[PDB]
């Protein structure tokens, strides 16, 4: 098939680049290491106010003050 | 509906945006969200000729 | 200023009425673009920007094919305009006078409800959310790719199948 | 695996089987132009399958025991009666011609399936495309009422368009004064009483309509009596033909499949030849028709589908 | 008589025979247990 | 067999068919109320589903 | 106006003869106009003049059926003062067929109309007297 | 057509009803109708002859406009209640426009004229789909809104379907036109009982499908398109005669066969709703629908017409057309009345 | 009409509650009929294709006899359950509303003065 | 909002009144279907924007995807109509009379 692949490359290159990049865009997301970071960045953007939640003495893992170390953090975004 | 295939398989193909209070794209309450949320709760189980 | 959407809607009705009288398709397209162009505006007046430019970007491309097709199949030695036939012109002025008679007469019988001549412009927006982002119209259309994907496959298939449908008819 | 949409999908396309000699070649001429000798030699040289001219008993030699049936079943037409009394009160003349057209239409179907199945060429002789000459010749002399020519042109109109004209038609010209001398020499006392005018209308029906009309859709090759003898040269002429100007060029791979399916189903081929147009010459009647059909079924090898007739000796009926 | 055209049904379609007869026996078999299992179930639920 | 058999078979037929007559009328009269007032299992016309209401707090307070 | 056509059953037959004639005449006239519209559309005339003439022919013909039906049913109650009698509508309905054949030039439609229109007319009063309800509300 | 196109076109027909049945949005219900419209067109023009083109155009413009009237009903409901479902407390005008446009798709009178016209210009197949498969998707729309339809127009449409289906088909020589006027006649019955116990609507739809399909197959054995052509059925293939006669009688309301079960049980259910007058008129005219079937049985099976000489050529050859579903469907119809309680 | 009944599983053939009913006896007057029809279907298949009847498809006719009876048993079981549910709800609804279905006491023939219509 | 929808609905009605009363052309009828969908598209757009139903915004797009496909099929049909009569006229589609 080597001749056919390069014969088309020699005569109709446009239909080989289209097929090549078509397969490249399909496969690249699976191999990239940053593919999972596309979702997290779109979870960071706070378009709506973060509604607070009452305390009943049984809500330990959520922070009290905004700038406290016991909540979700974006320190991985600053260093991406 | 005529065939409860969506319920049978459990997949909500097109039954999560039936009405206004139906989980808008971002958390933006449609106008009159509370009122129709109230109406839909009232008419549940109680069906059709008893909710009119 | 208050009577801004009403004038657009009336021009939409007049433009559509002119399209209902069915002149030669060349002018029907011109009338349709006038109505479609007005259709974009009133949609914009309601706070929606993305949908407005879509009705005016899809029907525009459609009329080129209609213009192409009409000059190929539907033509006469002397195409009919809105004034070629006095009867058509008669029902054009009558139609224009007809809406004013309907618009006015509905007002006196029913003070308000279906039509509000006395109160106009007040009843157009219904409590925008003053503070807020992601509210711009068109984000909803983008839901077609997320939690509305069924509309995406069915609509996409019609374009997919349609290509096969057209080829077979024109074979 | 009866041929169908499934067979084509699985790799039974017709275009891959066609060869250089996979060409339908009809041989046409007058009553005694000498087509059988020219036709058979064409077949042997070019490796094609000869198809003897469809007579009255063609469907009898194609289906069933392979022998002629009683004349009451294979039509109700006799060739000898036509020459003795062509103006008979019973419309034996038109029944003969319409029956022969349906027979040729059936033979032409079989030939196409052969070409579209194995790729082997078929060399007919006087196919349906040249079979209207006799009826046009019959009408001129008055052997047929005008109301039956219209029926014939109606049957032809419905069935002919959906078949592909032959690749090349070989017309062996023989002048009327020569064929009339040839008929007498063949020694059939019923055919030696055919008038010269009837022979002329067949010649005129060829050079006025058939020969020009076919050239617009085939490659015609006119030959004389002295050229036909020793036909090795007619084969050479065919061997070096450039094939254009015909509907065969625009046949795609799938257009063959739909033609192949139509040809395969013989009832679907003859359906339009049995249209209920009530010509007195063609209608059989409910009382004669029930006798012929009931008597036909009471035959060895009939009364059941070909695989199931037990009187022949077909076995394993209780598994088929 | 000896047919000029070889019949499409010259021999049994043995593939059809096996699947046709086989599915008949399987269908009969699956029917017997269902009756004997539903009857047995009927006795368990409603009592004797 | 004698008059006993037919006499006491006819009695069985009569009750098997008087009970059917009574039940059919109660079938008609039960359905008449159920459709007028949807108080029963039958004629429960569909109503919009409740599980797809979104209950999480939204952007604006006054949803 | 719906309430107008409801007045036909406000009084026993014979009483207010003039009002009941008008109700039937208008009711038949509407049927002609509704029917005449189809003839104008399906199987049209050669010109507008013939189209309106056809509309007039049916509307006035149909209006005649109502008037003679109303006159005969109402007059037949004033004499033989038995208002609740289906026979009155049969004679009244019968007169419609006799009127019908007067317009369409043939006795066959005249003799057939009495048997059919009269039988349909008589059944109508039986329905309103016995409480028959066409187009019933689904109740099971 | 080629397999790739055939697969896509047919697969589009199948998604039409499936989407309409499964989906809950009335919009997706409408989108299901559009596929049925679009996918049918290429098949009706498969022959590519002037009659087919005229058939497709009338079918397209009649159902394209109908597809827009229904859309107005759906959009106006979204204004009124904000939901994409035809709930209770909806304007009867909005719903009446629905049954109005749905009647156009089905082919009920007085919107029936387009159906007999179209079926004449298309082959025996694609009449089977147009009259059986295409008529399921609109019905699924109505079955889910059956407790809302107005009791008046729903019946006034059924009556004229019964009459205009019987009177019109009383003088049709062409078989394809007869099968269209039977669809109108029988679709008066399915719509007549729609507000009252819709379960019988499907029963009369399924029975109707089981009958026409063998009939359309019975006409596909020899492409018999007229009463004269089917009058030659005894000479070509007399085997069908025993069951063309029974199926045709069954399609008419004769008691012993299983076409009387629909008319019988429908009349019973209307009779339970104090509907004396409209079952008589509807039932009385049903017998008329059995007349031109009785005319057809005379021509085909009982009294046998003159044949043609060439017809003796057809008996020589063997046939393998009937797809074995003709037999099973022919006996499921014309019998199974003893199995009526299992049907209801 | 029973589609919306409480506890109705969607698009399910035989609910688990349906197994608490007597199964068809497998020789019921109507399962034999399905087999008899299936035989008639098989015989007519041979009739339509000029095959011998009662002799040709002894494996097709066996298939039809089983296919109809096999299908009939399962379809018959479903219908037996549907009629069971109809009666279960019909009587259950009657208990809840005595004021709508009172236990009316009829009067013996000694008391009622039924009229008389002589023949003369 | 109330005043404009009466104008949009009657815009559909006039276009509906146009696709029913035919004229001497078949391109014109297809153009009338365009106006009907144009009215339907805007009503869904205004209602969605009026009620702030961003989940219902995809619906008006899909009407255009299918309505325009009706035009695509409608225009392809009209090619076959003209290739068999050469005039596009509507009174030439009377060959199914019998
Ligand atoms: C109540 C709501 C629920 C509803 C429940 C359901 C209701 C009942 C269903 C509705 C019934 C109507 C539906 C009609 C469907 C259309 C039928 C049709 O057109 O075929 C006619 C067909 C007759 O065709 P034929 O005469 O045998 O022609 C043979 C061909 O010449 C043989 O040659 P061929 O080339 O045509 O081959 C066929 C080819 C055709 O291609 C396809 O298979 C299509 C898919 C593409 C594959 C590539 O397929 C293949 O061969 C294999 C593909 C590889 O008969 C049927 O199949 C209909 C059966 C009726 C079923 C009744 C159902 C009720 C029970
Ligand atoms: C209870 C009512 C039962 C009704 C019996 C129906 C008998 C029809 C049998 C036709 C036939 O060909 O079988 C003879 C056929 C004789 O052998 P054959 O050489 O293949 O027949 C050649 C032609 O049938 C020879 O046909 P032909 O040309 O001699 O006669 C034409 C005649 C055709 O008959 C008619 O005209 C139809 C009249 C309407 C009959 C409607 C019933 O006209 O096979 C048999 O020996 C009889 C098999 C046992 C009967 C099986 C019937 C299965 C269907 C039962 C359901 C009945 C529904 C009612
Ligand atoms: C003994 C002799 C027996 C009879 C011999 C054969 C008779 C030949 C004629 C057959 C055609 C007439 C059938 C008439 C009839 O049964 O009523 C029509 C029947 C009446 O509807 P319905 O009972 O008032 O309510 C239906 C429910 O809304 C729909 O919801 P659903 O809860 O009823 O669920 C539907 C149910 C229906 O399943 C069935 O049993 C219907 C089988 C009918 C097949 C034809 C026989 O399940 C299925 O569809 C099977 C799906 C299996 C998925 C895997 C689990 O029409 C349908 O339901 C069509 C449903 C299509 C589903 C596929
Ligand atoms: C009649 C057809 C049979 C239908 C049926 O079986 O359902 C019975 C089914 C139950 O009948 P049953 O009174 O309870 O029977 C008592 C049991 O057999 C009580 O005894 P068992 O349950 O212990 O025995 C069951 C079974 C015996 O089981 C076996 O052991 C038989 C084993 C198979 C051996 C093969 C021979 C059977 O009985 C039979 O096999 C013979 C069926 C007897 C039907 C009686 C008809 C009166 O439905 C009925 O009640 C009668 C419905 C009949 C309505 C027919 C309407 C059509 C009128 C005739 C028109 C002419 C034919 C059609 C038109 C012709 C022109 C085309
Ligand atoms: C616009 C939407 C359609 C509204 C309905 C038509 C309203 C005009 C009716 C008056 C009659 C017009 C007519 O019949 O056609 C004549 C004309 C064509 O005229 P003509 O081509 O026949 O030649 C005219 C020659 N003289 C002047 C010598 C008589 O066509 C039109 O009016 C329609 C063209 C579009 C008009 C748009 C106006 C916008 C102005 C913005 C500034
Ligand atoms: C709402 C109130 C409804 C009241 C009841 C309305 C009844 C209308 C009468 C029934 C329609 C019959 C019209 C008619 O008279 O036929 C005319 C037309 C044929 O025209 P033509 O042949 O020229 O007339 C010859 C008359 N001897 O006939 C035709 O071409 C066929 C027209 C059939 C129309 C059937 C639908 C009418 C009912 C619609 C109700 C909605
Ligand atoms: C309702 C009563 C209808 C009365 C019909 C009167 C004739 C008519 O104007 O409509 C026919 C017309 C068809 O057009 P056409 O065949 O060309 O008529 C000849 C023109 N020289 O039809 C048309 O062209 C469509 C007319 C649309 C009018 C819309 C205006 C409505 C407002 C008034
Ligand atoms: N369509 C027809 N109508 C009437 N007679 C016909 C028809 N076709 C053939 N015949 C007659 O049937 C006989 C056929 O002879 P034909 O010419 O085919 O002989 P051959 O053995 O094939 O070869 P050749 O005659 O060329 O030596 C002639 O009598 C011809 O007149």
């Amino acid at each position: 098939i080597s001749a056919f692949l390069k014969n088309a490359w020699a005569k109709e290159p446009v239909l080989v680049v289209s097929f090549s990049v078509w397969g490249l865009a399909i496969i690249m997301p699976m191999i990239s290491p940053y593919t999972k970071y596309a979702s997290m960045i779109n979870k960071a953007t706070p378009y709506n106010y973060p509604v607070p939640v009452r305390d009943d003495g049984n809500m330990p893992d959520v922070p009290s003050h905004p700038q406290d170390p016991l909540g979700p953090s974006l320190d991985w975004l600053k260093n991406l | 509906p005529f065939l409860d295939i969506q319920k049978k398989l459990g997949i909500s193909l097109d039954r999560h945006f039936m009405f206004l209070s139906a989980e808008q794209p971002y958390k933006n309450a449609a106008r009159c969200h509370a009122f129709e949320k109230e109406w839909i709760e009232c008419a549940h189980g109680i069906g059709g000729t008893r909710a009119k | 200023m208050n009577n801004y959407i009403f004038v657009l809607s009336s021009l939409f009705l007049v433009g559509c009425l002119g399209l209902a009288l069915k002149p030669s398709p060349i002018y029907g397209g011109l009338g349709l673009i006038v109505s479609g162009f007005v259709g974009c505006l009133m949609v914009l007046g309601f706070g929606g920007s993305f949908l407005g430019l879509m009705v005016f970007l899809i029907y525009l491309g459609g009329m080129l094919v209609v213009f192409g097709y009409t000059t190929a199949m539907a033509t006469e030695e002397y195409p009919e305009t809105w004034g070629s036939n006095w009867l058509i012109l008669g029902f054009l002025v009558l139609g224009v006078i007809m809406e004013v008679f309907l618009i006015c007469v509905l007002n006196y019988y029913d003070e308000v409800g279906v039509i509000n001549l006395d109160g106009l412009g007040d009843w157009l927006m219904y409590e925008v959310d003053d503070v807020g982002v992601m509210l711009e119209g068109g984000i909803g259309v983008a839901a077609m790719y997320s939690c509305a994907t069924w509309m995406m496959v069915v609509a996409g298939w019609s374009l997919f199948a349609g290509i096969f449908i057209i080829i077979e008819i024109t074979r | 695996l009866r041929y169908g949409l499934l067979a084509a999908i699985l790799g039974d396309k017709t275009t891959k089987k066609l060869h250089e000699y996979s060409r339908v070649i009809t041989v046409d001429g007058n009553i005694c132009s000498g087509k059988n000798k020219l036709a058979k030699e064409i077949a042997q040289q070019l490796g094609m399958k000869h198809y003897p001219e469809a007579g009255i008993q063609y469907s009898s030699t194609t289906t069933g025991d392979g022998r002629p049936l009683d004349i009451e079943f294979s039509g109700s037409c006799s060739l000898e009666k036509f020459y003795d009394d062509p103006k008979s009160n019973d419309g034996n003349s038109y029944r003969l011609q319409s029956w022969l057209y349906a027979s040729r239409l059936l033979q032409y179907a079989d030939a196409l399936e052969h070409l579209l199945s194995t790729g082997q060429g078929v060399v007919l002789e006087r196919s349906i495309y040249s079979d209207f000459v006799f009826l046009e010749a019959m009408y001129n002399q008055g052997y047929i009422r005008k109301q039956c020519v219209d029926h014939y042109n109606e049957i032809k109109r419905l069935t002919l368009p959906e078949y592909l004209p032959p690749h090349a038609v070989i017309y062996i010209d023989v002048p009327v004064p020569e064929v009339q001398s040839r008929i007498q020499k063949k020694g059939d006392p019923h055919e030696m009483k055919v008038t010269s005018a009837y022979l002329q209308d067949i010649e005129n029906a060829y050079k006025k309509t058939f020969l020009p009309k076919m050239s617009e859709m085939c490659e015609v090759l006119v030959y004389d009596s002295w050229e036909a003898e020793d036909p090795t040269k007619v084969v050479e002429d065919i061997e070096y033909l450039k094939y254009n100007k015909g509907p065969w060029l625009k046949q795609d791979d799938w257009t063959f499949h739909y033609l192949r399916m139509l040809v395969q189903d013989k009832t679907e081929v003859l359906n339009y030849t049995t249209i209920p147009v009530y010509l007195p010459e063609i209608t059989i009647g409910a009382h004669q028709g029930s006798r012929i059909y009931n008597s036909f079924r009471e035959l060895p090898g009939r009364k059941y589908a070909p695989g199931y007739n037990a009187e022949v000796g077909d076995k394993w009926i209780w598994l088929k | 008589k000896f047919y000029v055209r070889e019949p499409v049904n010259a021999k049994p379609n043995w593939l059809a025979v096996g699947l046709s007869v086989g599915a008949s026996v399987f269908m009969w078999i699956y029917l017997i247990q269902t009756h004997n299992e539903d009857v047995l179930e009927y006795k368990r639920r409603n009592g004797l | 067999d004698g008059p006993e058999k037919n006499y006491e078979k006819t009695l069985a037929i009569l009750q098997i068919e008087s009970e059917k007559a009574e039940l059919r009328l109660k079938e008609q009269e039960v359905r008449r109320l159920m459709r007028a007032r949807g108080d029963g299992p039958w004629y429960q016309f569909p109503t919009p589903e409740k599980e797809f209401i979104d209950h999480s707090p939204k952007a604006t307070p006054d949803n | 106006v719906k309430r107008f056509f409801e007045s036909y059953h406000e009084v026993p037959d014979g009483t207010q003869c003039h009002r009941k004639t008008y109700i039937t005449t208008a009711l038949g006239g509407i049927c002609g106009i509704i029917g005449s519209a189809y003839s104008v559309s399906l199987n049209p005339a050669d010109s507008t003049l013939e189209a309106v003439a056809r509309v007039g022919r049916y509307t006035f013909t149909a209006a005649a059926i109502g008037a003679m039906f109303g006159l005969t049913t109402c007059v037949s109650a004033q004499v033989r003062e038995k208002p609740d009698d289906p026979l009155n509508y049969f004679i009244g309905g019968c007169a419609g067929g006799l009127t019908l054949g007067a317009r369409t030039h043939s006795y066959g439609t005249a003799a057939m109309g009495c048997v059919y229109m009269g039988t349909a007319a008589a059944l109508f009063k039986i329905g309103k007297l016995e409480g028959w309800e066409l187009f019933p509300t689904p109740k099971v | 057509m080629n397999p790739i196109t055939l697969a896509i076109i047919y697969f589009t027909i199948f998604l039409g009803p499936v989407i309409t049945m499964s989906s809950t949005n009335l919009m997706l219900m409408w989108v299901g109708l559009e596929f049925s419209l679009l996918a049918i067109i290429p098949m009706l023009i498969n022959k590519k002859n002037p009659r087919s083109t005229e058939a497709a155009t009338k079918y397209f413009v009649t159902q394209a406009t109908a597809s827009m009237i229904i859309l107005l009903a759906i959009v106006l409901n979204y204004k009124q209640l904000g939901t994409w479902m035809f709930q209770q407390q909806t304007n009867g005008l909005i719903l009446n426009m629905t049954l109005m446009a749905l009647s156009m798709k089905l082919g009920l009178a007085p919107f029936h004229f387009w159906l007999p016209e179209v079926t004449q210009g298309i082959p025996l197949h694609m009449g089977l789909i147009l009259l059986t498969w295409q008529k399921i998707a609109p019905l699924s729309i109505l079955i889910q809104i059956y407790p809302l339809l107005n009791s008046t127009i729903i019946l006034m449409l059924a009556i004229t379907s019964i009459f205009m289906g019987a009177w019109g088909g009383l003088n049709q020589t062409q078989m394809r036109k007869i099968m269209a006027y039977s669809s109108i006649a029988h679709m008066g019955w399915m719509l007549a009982i729609l507000p009252y116990n819709p379960s019988l609507t499907l029963l009369n739809l399924m029975i109707y499908i089981i009958l026409t399909a063998p009939m359309f197959m019975a006409l596909m054995l020899n492409n018999s398109m007229t009463i004269n052509s089917i009058s030659l059925l005894w000479n070509k293939t007399p085997a069908m005669l025993t069951m063309i006669s029974l199926m045709l009688l069954s399609l008419g309301g004769l008691p012993p066969l299983t076409g009387f079960l629909p008319k019988w049980i429908i009349i019973t259910e209307l009779m339970k709703n104090n509907c004396l007058i409209m079952a008589t008129l509807m039932a009385m005219m049903a017998l008329l629908n059995l007349f031109f079937y009785t005319r057809l049985i005379y021509s085909t099976s009982l009294t046998m017409f003159p044949t043609n000489n060439n017809s003796k050529m057809m008996t020589h050859q063997t046939k393998t057309k009937p797809n074995l579903m003709f037999s099973t469907l022919a006996i499921m119809s014309t019998m199974t009345l003893p199995l009526a309680p299992q049907l209801i | 009409m029973m589609n919306g009944r409480p506890g109705h599983e969607p698009l399910k053939f035989l609910p688990d509650e349906a197994r608490s009913l007597p199964p068809p006896k497998l020789n019921d007057p109507r399962l034999v009929y399905m087999g008899l029809l299936g035989y008639c279907t098989g015989l007519m298949d041979n009739m339509l294709r000029m095959r011998p009847v009662m002799r040709a498809g002894l494996h097709r006719q066996l298939l039809f006899v089983t296919s109809f009876v096999f299908a009939g048993y399962f379809y018959l079981k479903r219908q037996n359950y549907l009629y069971a549910v109809k009666d279960h709800d019909m009587f259950g609804y009657i208990k809840l509303h005595p004021e709508d279905f009172p236990e009316k006491e009829k009067k013996t023939y000694a008391e009622i003065l039924e009229p008389f219509h002589p023949v003369r | 909002m109330p005043s404009t929808f009466f104008n949009l609905t009657m815009a559909f009605s006039l276009s509906l009144l146009g696709t029913l009363m035919f004229r001497s052309h078949l391109m014109s009828t297809l153009l009338c279907l365009e106006g009907m969908v144009l009215s339907l598209f805007i009503m869904t757009s205004v209602t969605s924007l009026n009620s702030n139903s961003m989940s219902s915004m995809p619906i008006p797009i899909t009407i255009l995807v299918f309505a325009a496909c009706e035009a695509a099929v409608g225009l392809a049909l009209l090619v076959k109509v003209s290739n068999t009569y050469g005039t596009d006229y509507v009174q030439n589609l009377n060959l199914l009379q019998c």
